[PDB]
RNA sequence: AGCUGCUCCCUAGCAUGCUACUACCGC
RNA sequence: GCGGUAGUAGCAUGCUAGGGAGCAG
């Protein structure tokens, strides 16, 4: 810090003891400028000290104040960063089981339960248009969760059993299209 | 945390004493604080004095002490003047530029809305200046019109009338559909449900909205909602683009649009175009016609 | 590979938990249990089958805009 | 005395809030957890001293980071710090020899 | 620190070691002046310095006993609450089988795991599957504690009611099953 | 939403202590 | 030329108080 007021004393000080010291003529007068100039340190590292405590009092409040700002715009938004987070790591993690799933939710193919894992148990497959069923459903298996089911008690939605070789194409916009394809593991 | 409201700059600083409480940037919410009598701001944390049973609410007689902002006697040895280089301290410091011209928006701050020339500065003044000039406008009058009295009602004379009462203290509105009340039906618990009615003298003569029957010692209020600040100007800016992009035409037309297809000609080839509307010359019919003209 | 696994059913968990999952008790039990087993698997074919079980759950529900999220 | 490896990987990894997603808030934790993951650094096994390696870097990398990130919402920096003494092994060293300095 | 004594009279010094300064008259006018501002410097020294440590230990005063005061503010808020939360829920509790279960005792001090079973006037049951169901709340009444109880209101783990005829054994899995069934004393 | 114990970091205060500069006093 | 006292600044140690976080039972 040398742009204080009290700087240009203590230098106009500095340089009468340096010409005084490159004189080397008295013992007083120079002795003046050690109650003169003993002084010019005495208002100038007053002055420049508190100072530069200010500046790293300030400079720490605002960094505590920064991370109260930054820690209360993170605790606000968690519910869209937490499912960023999810789908960024699922689609890092490349597994084709969870891909298969994840398009045919993508495009309709929601499930209404826990896909069961036993051999037995059942599973019920939202089915909303007929190019999604040209994918999955072939005759009588299912292909879903990268597993083979079979199918056995297609529904339209006004809770009408639909058989199954009625699901062609010509014959499709005639039908309650949400699908409810009930099956059962291989 | 965002940007002020002249500068834009970005900023964390809102003046506690404004209608709205919006961002300021520092020199800009100096300017602010000076030009006009809104004399607290309110960062992160609130810029009061913190010493136990304190009341000033000036930021100039603040000052900053360790974690806190100190009042003149509270301080401790080691203080530092929170308002100086005409900016008062705040977050994001030097990203700030400052407005050559604040008066505007001071005015706006300060103004009432009581005189034509209020309204003369809500739409004279910059785009998110007048924009805050209608958010201060609303927030004003529904700030307004709750105090007025409450209409309690009294009797029941007949259908149609009532007799009201109102609160001592806060005056009467006037008696038109302009200020349009809402009731609730007072419980043994709360006040629930009664709907939108407004009233004219008859006795009170009551517009309701549906059909009800009222009892004694039943009371509406004008209520008001949570008006919260948009995000977009009055409009965007022009643009004229050199043909009808992103539509397609049609193959024929009816006739009695036919003074109106050769207007959607131009409003198809840009943006927005405002309707000289002379009342009841076929203007919902110039509305249908734009979807005859573009069914899609 | 597994600490894959583990680290999203946790996070899994996190989201559905957020998702007021919790409010039908034989649901959330379900999740619950399958978290435990995932943390606990030592094989990775288990888990990924439990994996895709408990994933299932979040997207039967109608929450999770999956079209945007997916964005690629 | 060491601890178990897992125990403070775990520690890194897994933790409430969401405070603590973020080191900058918090960066005091990995200090302390780097004093506790110290004495691995002596173990032959090699996998173990690379935690109190790995936690050091991250400590570093976080000091760093902070900074820039002051510097560029600001236009200053932090005058003074005296922080390197975080991310060199002099400081954890201490703390392990018969000297007490409370 | 400037409207005390001593500013005045340092002033005075000072100005007489101005005005003759410019004068500048005789050495031991400067050793008078210099003698003055090492005398009237003590007067700033106690006049100015000791009285702003008096502010420092006035002020520490003054709030400790602002402290004080809302430490004996809160103690009678607390005490309120607290004497209101007896006599409110003292009020539910004398029943005149409360009177009848004492005043029968040999001394007058009853045990307290016996209030409650002889005097309740609601039951709270929770059954964790429905074969523990049928041992124990099975029917619209069930005896229990040597006294005769009737069902209502039964509901589940999400506290949505859940009428008697649902709860047979298939329908069992299709049920959140910490089932609480609530029921009152039959007389 | 418990009882301890150890350790780090920040700030405040008092006291102590140390050192430097200035003033007064006689010797 | 010494001593002492009064001041001011800087530094250290320690004790108390307040806040944050981590480990072990
Ligand atoms: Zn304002
Ligand atoms: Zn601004
Ligand atoms: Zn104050």
């Amino acid at each position: 810090f040398s742009s204080l007021p009290s700087y240009a004393a203590f230098a106009t000080a500095q340089e009468a003891y340096e010409q005084a010291v490159a004189n080397g003529d008295s013992e007083v007068v120079l002795k003046k400028l050690k109650k003169s100039l003993n002084v010019a340190k005495s208002e100038f590292d007053r002055d420049a000290a508190m100072q530069r405590k200010l500046e790293k009092m300030a400079d720490q409040a605002m960094t505590q104040m920064y991370k109260q700002a930054r820690s209360e715009d993170k605790r606000a938004k968690v519910t869209s960063a937490m499912q960023t987070m999810l789908f960024t790591m699922l689609r890092k993690l490349d597994n084709d089981a969870l891909n298969n799933i994840i398009n045919n939710a993508r495009d309709g193919c929601v499930p209404l339960n826990i896909i069961p894992l036993t051999t037995a148990a059942k599973l019920m497959v939202v089915i909303p248009d007929y190019n999604t069923y040209k994918n999955t459903c072939d005759g009588t298996t299912f292909t879903y969760a990268s597993a083979l089911w079979e199918i056995q008690q297609v529904v339209d939605a006004d809770s009408k059993i639909v058989q199954l070789s009625e699901i062609s194409m010509d014959n499709s916009p005639n039908l309650a299209w949400p699908l409810i394809v009930t099956a059962l593991r291989a | 945390v965002g940007a002020c409201v002249l500068c834009n700059s970005q900023t964390s600083l809102r003046c506690g004493a404004c209608i709205r409480r919006p961002f300021l940037c520092c020199k800009c919410c100096y300017d602010h604080v000076i030009s006009t009598s809104h004399k607290l701001v309110l960062s992160v944390n609130p810029y009061v004095c913190n010493a136990p049973g304190c009341d000033v609410t000036d930021v100039t007689q603040l000052y900053l002490g360790g974690m806190s902002y100190y009042c003149k006697s509270h301080k401790p040895p080691i203080s530092f003047p929170l308002c100086a280089n005409g900016q008062v301290f705040g977050l994001y410091k030097n990203t700030c530029v400052g407005s050559d011209n604040v008066t505007d928006f001071n005015a706006i701050a300060t103004c009432d809305w009581t005189n034509a020339g209020d309204y003369i500065l809500a739409n004279t003044c910059t785009e998110r200046l007048k924009l805050f000039a209608a958010e201060t406008l609303k927030a004003t009058e529904e700030t307004f019109k709750l105090s007025y009295g409450i209409a309690t009602v009294r009797e029941v004379l007949s259908d149609r009338e009532l007799h009201l009462s109102w609160e001592v203290g806060k005056p009467r509105p006037p008696l038109n559909r302009n200020y349009v009340f809402t009731g609730y039906r007072v419980t043994k618990n709360s006040k629930v449900q009664i709907g939108e009615y407004t009233f004219e003298k008859g006795a009170v003569v009551y517009r309701g909205t549906t059909t009800y029957k009222l009892n004694v010692g039943d009371y509406f209020v004008l209520t008001s909602h949570t008006v919260m600040p948009l995000s977009a100007p009055t409009l965007v800016p022009q643009e004229h683009y050199v043909r009808i992009t992103g539509l397609y035409p049609t193959l024929n037309i009816s006739d009695e649009f036919s003074s109106n297809v050769a207007n959607y000609q131009k409003v198809g080839m840009q943006k927005y175009s405002t309707l000289q509307g002379p009342p009841g010359t076929g203007k919902s019919h110039f509305a249908i016609g734009l979807a005859l003209y573009y069914p899609s | 590979k597994m600490s894959d696994v583990k680290c999203t059913s946790v996070v899994l968990l996190s989201v559905l938990q957020q998702l007021r999952v919790e409010s039908s008790s034989k649901l959330w039990a379900q999740c619950v249990q399958l978290h435990n087993d995932i943390l606990l698997a030592k094989d990775t074919t288990e888990a990924f089958e439990k994996m895709v079980s408990l994933l299932s759950v979040l997207l039967s529900m109608q929450g999770a805009v999956d079209i945007n999220k997916l964005c690629e | 005395p060491y601890p178990d490896p897992s125990r403070i990987l775990g520690a890194g990894c897994f933790v409430d809030d969401i405070v603590k997603t973020d080191g900058t808030l918090m960066i005091e934790r990995f200090v302390s957890l780097a004093i506790d993951a110290y004495p691995l650094t002596k173990h032959p096994n090699q996998e173990y001293a690379d935690v109190f390696h790995l936690y050091l870097q991250y400590i570093r990398k976080l000091h760093d980071e902070l900074t820039g990130h002051m510097l560029d919402m600001y236009s200053v920096m932090l005058t003074n710090d005296n922080t390197s003494r975080y991310w060199e092994p002099e400081f954890y060293e201490a703390m392990y020899t018969p000297h007490t300095v409370l």
